RNA sequence: AACAGUGGUAGGAGAGCGUUCUAAGGGCUGUGAAGCCAGACCGGAAGGACUGGUGGAGCGCUUAGAAGUGAGAAUGCCGGUA
RNA sequence: GACCGAUAGUGAACCAGUACCGUGAGGGAAAGGUGAAAAGCACCCCGGAAGGGGAGUGAAAGAGAUCCUGAAACCGUGUGCCUACAAGUAGUCAGAGCCCGUUAACGGGUGAUGGCGUGCCUUUUGUAGAAUGAACCGGCGAGUUACGAUCUCGUGCAAGGUU
RNA sequence: GAACGAGGUAGAUGAAGAGGUCUGGAAAGGCCCGCCAUAGGAGGUAACAGCCCUGUAGUCAAAACUUCGUUCGA
């Protein structure tokens, strides 16, 4: 998928819209992806092995990566995706922008 | 049969006459009905099988004695009225497809063509000429015609060249001279005709 | 036309014969085959010469005469159909084929005397009728037979 | 306008109503479609609207086409409940 | 694909040729749908639990593990009118009284009392029939298709028509 | 009993709008504007997407096996 772990990315649907982030998860076996600040869903949670709680938590949930594109690193708006090779790798390359990543 | 030139840039230039014998016709309105019914029939590949009672995998024994029971005297699990299946007089692989008089087809095709021409929504543009594949030449060159709704056109050597920047935009089709029908003609309300592909129509007819 | 104001030619359109669903329509119950009938039964016809044991009318009857291989069947043309041709013209069958008076040669043309003819040919046909041949001499042609 | 007629089984003939999909034209639909529930509305009938409630994404109208097209009974089959 | 859309379509959308039945050849089922994401109910109270009531999530909790919609038979709870001197194919047409107020129209519900009146279907000369079938509700369930023939109708041509 | 062209088996590259605004839980929908199109196939994307993603039209790719065409008599 276009979006990669431990990228800065901007989130294009949802009652989060356009708000930056940056990404730590990813799910290629579903194609659901991690942000940080979205899907704030409020868990309930009964006490896991020893931990002596019982209490509401407030954590990430996974997006559809379908709702997530990336930035220009050159102009910052938000931007589509191509691929290039750059000396033997292959590399990422945002369209309307030359540099990569 | 009188009709105006025009060319790729929408200027026109002296009319063409047409062969009244296929565009000044009288269109048969009901020649043309069944004309169209003809391949709109035609068309469809009419595949559907259901199984019918012999070849549902089962059946063989009577469930139960004739009499001495208190239950209704039957066959076997599969049988019509059953829940297990087996349908009566279901469909069946078959073409839907036949044959018309050559007269027929012919009056039938002239008989749209004319109706065109009478209703004054044929454009003759002679040699459609065109170097690139690309879509948008082409769109501009329909937008100077002010061609807003669906087109047929037919240029019969530029095919080639302009099938591909034709054939996306947006549901307008690309025919070759011999490609004409009823359907392909009526369903689009504007036909594009270049003048060789007029004269070549006009010896085949 | 436009497609969505189709119209067939009216009286050229008839709905189907629904038989055997409900009563407004007739054919009912029953579905217009009567009661208890062997006819009112599924497969229930019977052979179309059958005539209840009675003996049917063919089978009654004697049988005639044979019939032959050999048979020179000719494709009759008359003399009223020769005036198509023009004037002084030879007529013979091949040409007879292209023109389309006959669509099948067949074991030969012959020329059969009924019509009225006023024109000068030379006419090859395989065999002539007694009246023909003279009619076409009085026209001015000359019957010679292939 | 006049005149006459208009019970009906087996049957024959003609008019239509509705259903599922398919084409052409039009457009209805999260400002709530389909379906379901309730109304004291309309037509000669098969039937069709209108207004509410439910429901939470699909669907009528127009002309034509093709049918797995219309159930109350078959000691019918299946499921559920008396 | 003018083929089906969970009684359909393969028997089998789902751990099916399985469970199950049979000694064996063999026969042979039922069973799809939470939500966009489990965010699938922290915590408190009744309770032994199950199950509830709150609280919280979510667009919806009537959305809570047959969990999208949730018809009818069937079973209940409140109720407006009527009913213990009347026998009723249970209705319809008259009709007082009481109650309510509509897609506003010579309105709606109930109806003391009077007249008339033996269900439906098949099969029969004849059925209220003591002749037959239905316990009730829902779904499914029967004159088509191919190839020829013939006739009417509609078309294009016509002494030719036609592949 | 060789090397030669084309495929097959893994794949690669692949244009254009988070356009504004309204409702809404969520825009792919309504209104007003743009762009690509040899690509308006299909599917998914919190509702109906040519321009969001996978992809699509075209253009390429093979270490190893594998199927097709050119060399070695009267």
């Amino acid at each position: 998928m276009h979006v990669k772990k431990g990228d800065k990315v901007m989130v294009i649907s949802g009652k989060d819209k356009g708000k930056q982030g940056t990404i730590l998860a990813a799910f290629p076996k579903k194609d659901r992806v991690l942000v940080e600040g979205v899907n704030m869903v409020k868990k309930h949670s009964k006490p896991t092995q020893a931990n002596p709680q019982g209490g509401i938590s407030n954590q990430e949930a996974p997006i559809h990566v379908s709702n997530v594109m990336p930035l220009d690193p050159k102009t910052g708006e938000v931007t589509r995706v191509g691929y290039k090779v750059e000396d033997g790798k292959k590399v990422r390359v945002a369209k309307k922008s030359g540099q990569v990543l | 049969p009188k009709v105006a030139l025009y060319n790729q840039n929408g200027s026109t230039a002296g009319d063409i006459e047409l062969n009244a014998s296929v565009f000044g016709i009288e269109p048969n309105e009901s020649v043309v009905f069944d004309a169209i019914l003809m391949q709109r029939a035609s068309l469809r590949q009419g595949t559907h099988k259901v199984k019918n009672r012999s070849e549902v995998r089962g059946g063989g024994r009577k469930p139960w004695r004739q009499k001495g029971t208190g239950r209704a005297r039957q066959g076997s699990i599969r049988s019509p009225q059953w829940r297990g299946g087996g349908v009566v007089f279901g469909p069946t692989p078959r073409s839907y497809s036949y044959k018309l008089p050559k007269k027929v087809r012919r009056l039938a095709i002239k008989s749209v063509l004319s109706s065109k021409v009478i209703d004054n929504n044929i454009i003759v543009l002679e040699d459609l000429t065109l170097d690139t594949a690309k879509t948008k030449e082409m769109a501009a060159i329909l937008k100077g015609l002010s061609v807003e709704k669906k087109a047929l056109i037919v240029t019969a050597d530029a095919n080639e060249a302009v099938a591909l920047s034709a054939r996306n935009i947006p549901g307008v089709t690309v025919v070759e001279a011999n490609g004409i029908n009823v359907l392909d003609v009526v369903n689009h309300e504007k036909l594009l005709i270049t003048k060789a592909a007029v004269e070549k129509v006009e010896e085949v007819l | 036309m436009k497609l969505h104001e189709l119209k067939p030619s009216e009286g050229s359109r008839k709905t189907r014969n629904r038989v055997g669903r409900g009563i407004g329509s007739g054919n009912g119950k029953t579905a217009g085959k009567g009661h208890k009938g062997q006819n009112a039964r599924s497969g229930g016809g019977v052979r179309p010469g059958f005539e209840g044991g009675q003996m049917p009318l063919f089978q009654r009857l004697p049988k005639r005469g044979f019939t032959n291989i050999n048979r020179k069947e000719y494709a009759v043309v008359n003399l009223d159909k020769l005036n198509g041709f023009a004037e002084g013209t030879e007529v013979t069958p091949e040409l007879l084929l292209e023109t389309g008076v006959i669509s099948k040669l067949n074991a030969g043309v012959k020329i059969l005397g009924n019509g009225k003819l006023e024109k000068k040919l030379t006419v090859k046909a395989n065999k002539f009728s007694a009246s023909a041949k003279e009619a076409v001499e009085a026209a001015g042609g000359t019957a010679e037979v292939i």
